[PDB]
C-alpha cells in the first residue's frame, strides 16, 4: 500500500533520458565482477567464453525517499523506467544476457538515491593468441567494456576494492590451459568522437603439456633413436638396412601432418613444427648417408668403413645436443 | 449474459494491483512450491560437458490480492495473464542458453484458485552444464545436476520448498529417454543455501546419475586395435629371406595404429589427462613397435649366432602373445569392478 | 519400360462433358509436370494444360476457363475435363511427363509422351 | 458501404475479452484440425528427428463474433489474430518450430456470420521420433507428431480430427530420398497428467526404407573386396612376399569401410544389420590371410600337401560365403 | 510551416482509416502488380535440394482511400508507415526459410501518389526447394521454381499481375551471379492456379534453369579412375616370370577402384538410384578387376601350356585399351547430347 | 537546472514528425559517414564471404532539433533513436547482421546546438564477395561493403565520406592468419535501378594471401613422395617386388593426397595454382612407375640396355623436375 505510493512519486516528473547530474558533474560508476566459470578458449578462432555476473553502483539524486524502509528490493520490472549506463564490451565478438524464466537481472534503490544494478552475461570475448611457443605457450586473455555515447566527461568507470572474484577455479571449463590470475587496470581511450574511460581485466592462462608430450614428441623420439640401428648392421644386410630404412622415413611422413591439426592456419613455424622438422632431418639423413656410403663401396671399401663408425658418434650426439637446445630455449627461455 | 460476470471479476483483480511488488511484501516471506516433470532426457554432450532436458516447469505459491468469490472455484486464464502480476524470478545456476517454447503460442499456463493460491507452469528446453571427470573414459558415471533458485530476491523473501516430497517432486517420463549410450539410474532431489556478496539464496539441487554404456565402443574402437596387434604377430610366421614382405607389416600395422589413435581421440575434447581408452591405445601402439623393433635383431643376431637368431624369432612367436593376453586380463578387471 | 497409356474420348455432339485419362507405368511421377498436348489435324501441336508436384494448374491461353485439369498422385495419373466442346476443338490429344527444363509450355522439355487419343466434335 | 464494414468488425472487438475462451464457465468448445502437409525433409538419423513443414488449419465457433446483414466470408488481416482468443495448441514432440514470417507472418484470421473462425498457420518443425536401428538398414520405424492443449483440460477444450481421415492430405505427394511413405494414421485420445486430463491428437506415418542405396556403398564394396582374397588361392605361392603382404592389404582396406561407416550412423550399443554383414565379411577376408600363412609356413616342408590345401580354397571359401549370404538375407527379409 | 502542409496530409489520410480490410471490399478484385530485381542468385545446396536468392521484390496496388492534393505528387515516406496501412500479405510457396533484412532499418521502400497508387518494395533472402533428378549426374540440368501468392485472400478477392511483359518483368542483375559449380542459362516466368482445403490461389512462377559445369568432377573422379585403369593395363607387358610384380598390379589398383568408388559417394548426395557417373566407375571396376583375372589365367597354364599362355597374354594388349577406348566413346556421347 | 534540459527536450519531441524526413519537400539532407573498423575475422572460401565489426557512425543536420541557451552537446539515452528521423543506410551485399546488445543496445544518439545530430552503431556484418581461386593459393582477392540508401534517391538523400580519405580508420590495426591487408579504398558514386537513382558509397580492400602455411601442409610432403620414387632407379632390376610396391606405393598416395586437399574448398570447376603441382607431380611418379616397366620389358632381351637407362635415370628426372620448379614458381609467384 504505502511502497506503491513511494515508487510512483519516484516516478513522477522523472526523465530516463537524462543522466543524473547531466550538467553538473560526471557520473562516477562503482563495478564488481563475479565469475562462474572461464568457457573453452577456441585458438582457432582465437576467441573464448566467460559466464560473469556483472554489477553496477551509482547515486541519482531523482530516487531519494523517506520512509521506516531502506532498501527497495524491487525486480527486472523498474529497469526500463530509469536511467541505466549504457556499458557494452569492447572486445567482445558476441554476448547476450539470459533470460530463462525471466530476465536475470536486479535493482536496489537505497533512501539515499544509491543504486545497484546486477546482470547475468555470457560473453565471447576476442582474444589474440601468439602461438609461436605452443604447446609451451603463455597467454593474457583481456576483457574490455566502457561506455558508449558518454565520454570521460560524464561517466566515469571505478572498481571497487573487491575487485574481481572467482569461485572454483579447478571446476572451470578449461581443458586444455590452466588459469594463473587476474589483474584489473584502467585507461582512457581516445577515438573520433571523444574520450572513454576503458576499463580492463587480464586472465593469465598457461597451456599444459602433460598430454602433448606423451601424443608427439616420445613417438618422435623413439623414430629418432630406432633409425639408428642400421648403423649397427652391416651394409651386406642389404635388405635389413632397405627396409629399416624406408620405414621410419615414411613412419614420420605420418605425424608431421597431423601435428598442426591441434592448430589454426597459422603461417609461422611454432615449437612443435621445428621439433618435428628436425625429428625429420636425423632419420632422412641416415637413409641419405647410407645411400652415400653404399655408392663408394665400389670406389673405396675402405673408406667407406670410416663413415659408418662415425655415424653411431656424431648422429647420436647431434640430437642430444639438439634437444638441449631445444628445452632450454622454450621452457625457461622462450 | 454470464460472460461479463467474470470480466468484472478479473478487472476487479487488476484494479490498483502492482506486479512490482512480492505478495506479502514486508510482512512475511514468500513461499514457493516447486515441481517438475521431465517430458525427455535430452541427449548428453561430452564435448561441451552439457546436458539437455525439457520439463512441465510448475510453480505454485500464495497471493492475498487475487481472491475471489464466484459461481467457478476455479479460474483457467489465457497465458497473457501471467505478464500483469508478479511471478517468480527462477533461473538455473548451470544454464547455458535455453529456450522456452512459443509454438503456437507462449506454452505456460496459469490457474487461480478461489483463495488466492496460483498455478504457474511453462514447457522449457533447459541446456544445463555439467562436471565429467574422463579419467575413466569409456567406463565413466557421472552426476549431472541442474540447479536453479531466486535470482533478485534474498532467502529473507521467498524460498523455495518442493511441492511433495524430494523423491516424488520429480517425476521422468516413461518414454522420456531420449539418451542414446547413457543409463539414467534415478535422480537425487535436494535442497541448499547459496551464499553470494548480495547476500543469502535458495538454491533446489536436482542430481542425474548416469552410467556410460561400452557397447559402441567395444566393437568400433577396442576391436580394431586388437586385430591390428594380432596381425602384426603374424610376421613371427614368415622366413626371414622375404624381407619385403615383414617390411610391409611393420609400416602397415604402425600406420594403423596412428589412425585409429588419431580417429578415437577426435570423440571427446582435449583434455589434459589420458583416458583409461589412451592407456589401451597406447599400449596398443607399444605392442606394434615392439614388433616391428624385433624383426631387426633378426637380422641383427644372424651373423653372430644364427641358431639364436632361430631362438631368438621362435620365442618372440610365444613371448608376444603371452604379454598382450595377460595384459588384457589386467586392463578390463582394473576398471569394471572400479 | 515406361509408357504413357490414355483413355477415354471419342465423339461428342456440340458441347458436353468429355472426359480424358492418362495412366503411367514403369516409373513413379510425383516429382515431374504431367501435361496435356493438342495436335490439331495438319495444323501443329499445342500447349493445353500441366500441374506440376506443387498442385499448380497451368493452362494455355485459349482453352482457360473450360478445361480442368487434375491428378491422382496416389494412382500415378492425370485426367483433364473437357467441357464446352467446340467443333474446332477436334485433334489428338497427348499425355507427357518431364521435368519443364527451358519452359514447361514447350513441347521439347517433355521426355516422356503419350500414344495419343481421338476426340470429335461434330455440330 | 466499406464503412459499414468497418463498423460492423470494430463493434466485435468492443468489448471483447481475449483473456476468456468461448463458453467461458459452461461446456467445453469444440477445436477441428486440418493438416496439409507441404514436405518432408532431413529423417536425421543422428539426430533423431525430421522436419515437417505443413499449413495447420484450426476450426472452432465463438458466438461474441458472430454478425448480421454481410453476406460474406469477412478474411480480415493477419494482424487481427492478436485480439482474439486462439486455442493454446502445442507439439509435445518438436524440438525446434517455427511460424515463417515473409513477406509478412504468415497466417490467417477468416470469421463467418455464424460465429465460426478459420485459423491457418504455415508452421515448420523438427519433431523428434525414436528410431529402433537394430535391422538397419532394413528396418521400418513409426515417426509421429503429438498435437496438445495446454492450459485447458478436457473440461474446457476437445478436439476432433475434422473430416475423418480426409482431416491430413497431401502425404502422397512427398518425395523422400532415401525413406518411402507406406501407411500415415490417426489418433484421437486423451491424456492424464498431474494437472489434469488432456484431450491429444496423433499423426503418425510408418517410413520404410530403401535398400537400393546401400547396396552401391556398403555391400558391392564389401562383397568385392572378399572376392579379392580368394583370387590369392589360384595364384602360385613362389611370389612368397606378395600374398601376404597383399593379403593384410586387403584386410586393412576392410577396416577402411568400417571407419567411414560409423560417421554415418549414431552411437548405439547394439550390433545392427551392417554391422553384422561387415563383421561377417570382416571374418573371410581374415581366414583368407590365416589360410595363406599356414600355407606360405609350410610352403617349403610339404610343397606337395601345400599345393593341396589350395585345391579346397578355390572351393570352399567361395561356397561357404554363399552359405552366409543364404542366411543373413533369409534372416533379415 | 514547411512540414506542417504533409503533416495534415497525413493525419488526413489515416483519419478512419482502417487497415485489417482490402482495397475496395465487397465492391471489386484488388489488383497487385508485381516484379522482382534478382541482386544475386546465391549457392545451389545440392544436398538439400534448395537454392539462395536475393531480391528487390516490388509490388504495386490501387487504394482510393490515400488520394489526396498536395504541393507534391509523390510521396516518399518512412517505411513505418507501411504498418498504418494495408498490404499484401504475400508468401512464398516452395520457401524454406526466408529473410527479411533490416540493417541497419527495415529495408522497406514505401511511396504514395496523388490517386492513391502505392508501391511497396523490400529486400529478401530466399531459400526455395528445388526437386532435382540426379540420373545424370554429373551432367544433369535443373529448373529450380520460384512460386509466389497470397496466403489469405482467394482468387476472388486478391489477383496478382506482372507489371510488364513477363519476360522483362523478372531481371538477373549482370554482376550478381554468386554460383560455383552451376551456371544459370535463363528465366522462364509464367502464371498458374492453386486450389486447396481453402479455395482457389493465383501463384504467380518463375523458373530458373541451370546447368551443372563437369569440370570439377572431370578432375577429381574421372581422371583418377581413367588414369587407374590404364595403371592396371601395365601389368600385361611385364614378363611372366615377375609374378610378385604383377600380384602386387592386380590387387593394389583394384583396391584403388573401392577407394575411388566411395570417396565419390561424399560430394554424391544420397539418393536411391544409381548416377551416370557410377556407371563409369562400375564399368572402370570392372576393367581393372578382368585385368587381375586374366593375368591369374595365364599364370594358370604356366608350366602347363606355355604357348597358349603367351597366346593370349598378346591378345590383351589389344582388347583391354581397345575395348575401354570404345566405352568411353559411348559414354561420353550418350550423355553430353541430353 | 536539471528541469530546464527536460523542459527543452521535451519541446523538441512535441510535434515532431517521424515520417518526414529533414527538410522534406526541399533540397536533399546530406549524411556524412565514418567507419572504425574493429577487426575482420574468417575469411571463408567455402562461403565466399567475411565477417567484419565496425562502429557504424552517421552525420546530418535536423533544423527540427535545434536548441539554444544549453551551450553542451546533448548525449540523449539511445533509446530515443526511436522517436527521431534517421538514415536507412543499408549494406547491399551484406547476408547476416546485427547490432550487438550487452548490456543494451550499441547505439548512441547525441545532439548538437545547431541541429547537428550523430548517429552510431556497432555492427558485426558478413558481407559477401566472389573470390576467383585461378591462383590459389598465390591469389590476391578483393572483398568489398556496399554502402547505400534504400528508400530515398539523389533527389532525398545525398552521401559523402567525412573527413575525406580518413573516413575510416583501424585498418592498420587487422591480423588474419591467412591474409594481409595490403590497401583499402573509398569510393562514392550513384547507382541507378527501375525506382530511381540511389546516392552509394564503397568501402574495398585488397587481401594478399600468406604462403607460409601451405609450403609446410600442401608442397613439401609432395616434394618428397616425388622425390622417393627416385631412390627405385638406384634398386635394380632384381628385386622387382619391392620397385613395384615402391612405386605403387607413391602413385596410390599421390591419388590419396590429391582428393583429400580438395575437400576443404568449394567445387570450382577449374585447375587452381596448388592443382597443377600435384597433377605435374603425379607425372614424374607415374613416369618413374611406367619408365620401369619399360625396363623390365627389354631386361631379358637386351641386359646391357637396361641397365644404362636405370641409371641416366637418376640424373634426368631430378633435372627435369628442378625445371619444373623452376617454371612453375615463376608464373605464379
Ligand atoms: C529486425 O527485426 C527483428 C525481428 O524480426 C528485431 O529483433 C527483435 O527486436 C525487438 C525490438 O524491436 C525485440 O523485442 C524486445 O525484446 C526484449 C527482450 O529480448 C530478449 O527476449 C526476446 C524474447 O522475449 C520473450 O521471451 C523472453 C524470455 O526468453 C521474455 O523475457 C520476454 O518477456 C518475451 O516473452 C514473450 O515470449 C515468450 C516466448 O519467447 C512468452 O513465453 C511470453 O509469454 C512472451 O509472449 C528474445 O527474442 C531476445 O533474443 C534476441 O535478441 C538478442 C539480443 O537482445 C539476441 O542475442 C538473440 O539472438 C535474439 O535475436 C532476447 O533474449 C524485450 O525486453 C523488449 O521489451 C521491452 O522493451 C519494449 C520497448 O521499449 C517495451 O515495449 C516492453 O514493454 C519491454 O519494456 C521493458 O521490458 C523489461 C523486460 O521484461 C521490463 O523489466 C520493463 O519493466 C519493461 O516492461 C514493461 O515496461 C512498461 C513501460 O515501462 C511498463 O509499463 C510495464 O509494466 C513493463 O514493466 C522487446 O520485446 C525482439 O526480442 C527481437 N527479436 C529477435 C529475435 O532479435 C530486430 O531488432 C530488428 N532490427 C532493427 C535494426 O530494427
Ligand atoms: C590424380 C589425378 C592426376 C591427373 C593427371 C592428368 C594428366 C593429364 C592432364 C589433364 C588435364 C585436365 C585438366 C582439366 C580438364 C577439364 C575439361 C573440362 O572441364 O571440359 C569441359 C567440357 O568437357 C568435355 O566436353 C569433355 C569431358 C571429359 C572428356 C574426357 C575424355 C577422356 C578420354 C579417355 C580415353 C582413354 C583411352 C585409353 C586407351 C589406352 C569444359 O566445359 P565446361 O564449361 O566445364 O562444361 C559446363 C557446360 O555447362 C558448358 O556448356
Ligand atoms: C583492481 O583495481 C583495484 C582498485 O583500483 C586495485 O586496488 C588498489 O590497488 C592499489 C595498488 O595497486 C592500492 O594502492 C589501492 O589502495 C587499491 N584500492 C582499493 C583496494 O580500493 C587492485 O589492486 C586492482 N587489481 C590488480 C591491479 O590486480
Ligand atoms: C463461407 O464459407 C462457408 C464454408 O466454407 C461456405 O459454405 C459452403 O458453401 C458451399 C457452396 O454453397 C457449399 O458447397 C459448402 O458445403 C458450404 N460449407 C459449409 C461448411 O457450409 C460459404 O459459401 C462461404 N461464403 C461465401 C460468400 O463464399
Amino acid at each position: 500500500g504505502d511502497v506503491t505510493v513511494i515508487l510512483n512519486n519516484l516516478l513522477e516528473g522523472y526523465d530516463n533520458k537524462l543522466r543524473p547530474d547531466i550538467g553538473v558533474k560526471p557520473t562516477l560508476i562503482h563495478t564488481d565482477m563475479y565469475v562462474n566459470s572461464i568457457g573453452p578458449v577456441n585458438a582457432i578462432n582465437m576467441e573464448y567464453t566467460i559466464d560473469i555476473f556483472f554489477a553496477q553502483t551509482w547515486y541519482d539524486r531523482r530516487l531519494k525517499f523517506n520512509s521506516t524502509i531502506k532498501v527497495l528490493r524491487l525486480n527486472s520490472n523498474m529497469v526500463g523506467k530509469i536511467w541505466i549506463p549504457d556499458t557494452f564490451f569492447r572486445n567482445s565478438k558476441k554476448a547476450d544476457a539470459h533470460w530463462i524464466t525471466t530476465p536475470n537481472r536486479m535493482l536496489r534503490i537505497w533512501n539515499d538515491g544509491r543504486v545497484l544494478y546486477t546482470l547475468r552475461l555470457t560473453i565471447d570475448a576476442e582474444c589474440q593468441l601468439q602461438l609461436h611457443n605452443f604447446p609451451m605457450d603463455e597467454h593474457s586473455c583481456p576483457l574490455e567494456f566502457s561506455s558508449y555515447g558518454y565520454p570521460r566527461e560524464e561517466i566515469v568507470y571505478q572498481w571497487k576494492r573487491s575487485s574481481v572474484e572467482v569461485g572454483d577455479t579447478r571446476s572451470w571449463r578449461l581443458y586444455q590451459f590452466s588459469f594463473v590470475g587476474l589483474r584489473n587496470t584502467t585507461e582512457v581511450v581516445k577515438t573520433t568522437s571523444g574520450d572513454y574511460v576503458v576499463m580492463s581485466v587480464y586472465f593469465d592462462l598457461s597451456r599444459r603439456m602433460g598430454y602433448f608430450t606423451i601424443q608427439t614428441y616420445i613417438p618422435c623420439t623413439l623414430i629418432v633413436v630406432l633409425s639408428w640401428v642400421s648403423f649397427w648392421i652391416n651394409k651386406d644386410a642389404v635388405p635389413a638396412r632397405t627396409s629399416l630404412g624406408i620405414t621410419t622415413v615414411l613412419t614420420m611422413t605420418t605425424l608431421s601432418t597431423i601435428a598442426r591439426k591441434s592448430l589454426p592456419k597459422v603461417s609461422y613455424v611454432t615449437a612443435m613444427d621445428l621439433f618435428v622438422s628436425v625429428c625429420f632431418i636425423f632419420v632422412f639423413s641416415a637413409l641419405v648417408e647410407y645411400g652415400t656410403l653404399h655408392y663408394f663401396v665400389s670406389s673405396q671399401p675402405a673408406r667407406a668403413a670410416k663413415m659408418d663408425s662415425y655415424a653411431r658418434i656424431f648422429f647420436p650426439t647431434a640430437f642430444c645436443l639438439f634437444n638441449l637446445v631445444y628445452w632450454v630455449s622454450y621452457l625457461y627461455l622462450g | 449474459d454470464n460472460t461479463t460476470v467474470f470480466t468484472r471479476i478479473l478487472d476487479r483483480l487488476l484494479d490498483g494491483y502492482d506486479n512490482r511488488l512480492r505478495p506479502g511484501l514486508g510482512e512475511r516471506v514468500t513461499e514457493v512450491k516447486t515441481d517438475i516433470f521431465v517430458t525427455s532426457f535430452g541427449p548428453v554432450s561430452d564435448h561441451d560437458m552439457e546436458y539437455t532436458i525439457d520439463v512441465f516447469f510448475r510453480q505454485s505459491w500464495k497471493d492475498e490480492r487475487l481472491k475471489f468469490k464466484g459461481p467457478m472455484t476455479v479460474l483457467r486464464l489465457n497465458n497473457l495473464m501471467a505478464s500483469k502480476i508478479w511471478t517468480p524470478d527462477t533461473f538455473f545456476h548451470n544454464g547455458k542458453k535455453s529456450v522456452a517454447h512459443n509454438m503456437t503460442m507462449p506454452n505456460k499456463l496459469l490457474r487461480i484458485t478461489e483463495d488466492g493460491t496460483l498455478l504457474y507452469t511453462m514447457r522449457l528446453t533447459v541446456r544445463a552444464e555439467c562436471p565429467m571427470h574422463l579419467e575413466d573414459f569409456p567406463m565413466d558415471a557421472h552426476a549431472c545436476p541442474l540447479k536453479f533458485g531466486s535470482y533478485a530476491y534474498t532467502r529473507a523473501e521467498v524460498v523455495y520448498e518442493w511441492t511433495r516430497e524430494p523423491a516424488r517432486s520429480v517425476v521422468v517420463a516413461e518414454d522420456g529417454s531420449r539418451l542414446n549410450q547413457y543409463d539414467l539410474l534415478g535422480q537425487t532431489v535436494d535442497s541448499g543455501i547459496v551464499q553470494s556478496s548480495t547476500g543469502e539464496y535458495v538454491v533446489m539441487t536436482t542430481h542425474f546419475h548416469l552410467k556410460r554404456k561400452i557397447g559402441y565402443f567395444v566393437i568400433q574402437t577396442y576391436l580394431p586395435c586388437i586385430m591390428t596387434v594380432i596381425l602384426s604377430q603374424v610376421s613371427f610366421w614368415l622366413n626371414r629371406e622375404s624381407v619385403p614382405a615383414r617390411t610391409v607389416f611393420g609400416v602397415t600395422t604402425v600406420l594403423t595404429m596412428t589412425t585409429l589413435s588419431i580417429s578415437a581421440r577426435n570423440s571427446l575434447p582435449k583434455v589434459a589427462y589420458a583416458t583409461a581408452m589412451d592407456w589401451f591405445i597406447a599400449v596398443c601402439y607399444a605392442f606394434v613397435f615392439s614388433a616391428l623393433i624385433e624383426f631387426a635383431t633378426v637380422n641383427y643376431f644372424t651373423k653372430s649366432q644364427p641358431a639364436r637368431a632361430a631362438k631368438i624369432d621362435r620365442l618372440s612367436r610365444i613371448a608376444f602373445p603371452l604379454l598382450f593376453g595377460i595384459f588384457n586380463l589386467v586392463y578390463w578387471a582394473t576398471y569394471l569392478n572400479r | 519400360q515406361v509408357q504413357l497409356q490414355e483413355s477415354g474420348g471419342g465423339l461428342v455432339q456440340a458441347g458436353g462433358s468429355l472426359r480424358v485419362s492418362c495412366a503411367a507405368s514403369g516409373r513413379t511421377f510425383t516429382t515431374y509436370i504431367m501435361a496435356w498436348f493438342r495436335q490439331a489435324p495438319g495444323k501443329e501441336r499445342e500447349f493445353l494444360a500441366a500441374m506440376d508436384q506443387g498442385r499448380i494448374q497451368y493452362y494455355g491461353d485459349s482453352v482457360r476457363g473450360r478445361f480442368t485439369i487434375s491428378r491422382d498422385y496416389a494412382k500415378n495419373s492425370v485426367d483433364l475435363q473437357l467441357d464446352g466442346l467446340r467443333p474446332e476443338d477436334t485433334a489428338v490429344y497427348y499425355c507427357a511427363a518431364g521435368a519443364g527444363f527451358w519452359g514447361l509450355r514447350t513441347a521439347s522439355s517433355y521426355h516422356y509422351w503419350g500414344q495419343g487419343t481421338q476426340v470429335t466434335v461434330s455440330s | 458501404n466499406m464503412s459499414f464494414v468497418k463498423e460492423t468488425v470494430d463493434k466485435l472487438l468492443k468489448g471483447y475479452d481475449i483473456r476468456l475462451r468461448p463458453d467461458f464457465g459452461g461446456p467445453p468448445v469444440c477445436v477441428g484440425m486440418n493438416i496439409d502437409i507441404a514436405s518432408i525433409d532431413m529423417v536425421s538419423e543422428v539426430n533423431m528427428d525430421y522436419t515437417l513443414t505443413m499449413y495447420f488449419q484450426q476450426y472452432w465457433r465463438d458466438k461474441r463474433l458472430a454478425y448480421s446483414g454481410i453476406p460474406l466470408n469477412l478474411t480480415l488481416d493477419n494482424r487481427v489474430a492478436d485480439q482474439l482468443w486462439v486455442p493454446d495448441t502445442y507439439f509435445l514432440n518438436d524440438k525446434k518450430s517455427f511460424v515463417h514470417g515473409v513477406t509478412v507472418k504468415n497466417r490467417m484470421i477468416r470469421l463467418h456470420p455464424d460465429g465460426t473462425v478459420l485459423y491457418g498457420l504455415r508452421i515448420t518443425t523438427t519433431a523428434a521420433c525414436m528410431m529402433d536401428l537394430r535391422r538397419y538398414p532394413l528396418d521400418e520405424q513409426n515417426c509421429t507428431l503429438e498435437i496438445e492443449s495446454y492450459g485447458y483440460t478436457t473440461d474446457d477444450i476437445e478436439f476432433y480430427w475434422r473430416g475423418g481421415d480426409k482431416a491430413v492430405t497431401g502425404v502422397e505427394r512427398i518425395e523422400l530420398p532415401q525413406f518411402s511413405i507406406v501407411e500415415h494414421r490417426l489418433v484421437s485420445r486423451n491424456v492424464v497428467f498431474a494437472t489434469g486430463a488432456y484431450p491429444r491428437l496423433s499423426l503418425s506415418f510408418r517410413l520404410k526404407r530403401n535398400i537400393g542405396y546401400f547396396i552401391l556403398q556398403t555391400y558391392m564394396p564389401s562383397i568385392l573386396i572378399t572376392i579379392l582374397s580368394w583370387v590369392s588361392f589360384w595364384i602360385n605361392y613362389d611370389a612368397s612376399a606378395a600374398r601376404v603382404a597383399l593379403g593384410i592389404t586387403t584386410v586393412l582396406t576392410m577396416t577402411t569401410i568400417n571407419t567411414h561407416l560409423r560417421e554415418t550412423l549414431p552411437k548405439i550399443p547394439y550390433v545392427k544389420a551392417i554391422d553384422m554383414y561387415l563383421m561377417g565379411c570382416f571374418v573371410f577376408v581374415f581366414l583368407a590371410l590365416l589360410e595363406y600363412a599356414f600355407v606360405n609356413y609350410i610352403f617349403f616342408s610339404q610343397p606337395a600337401r601345400a599345393a593341396a590345401i589350395d585345391r579346397w580354397s578355390r572351393i570352399v571359401f567361395p561356397f561357404t560365403f554363399s552359405l552366409f549370404n543364404l542366411v543373413y538375407w533369409l534372416y533379415y527379409v
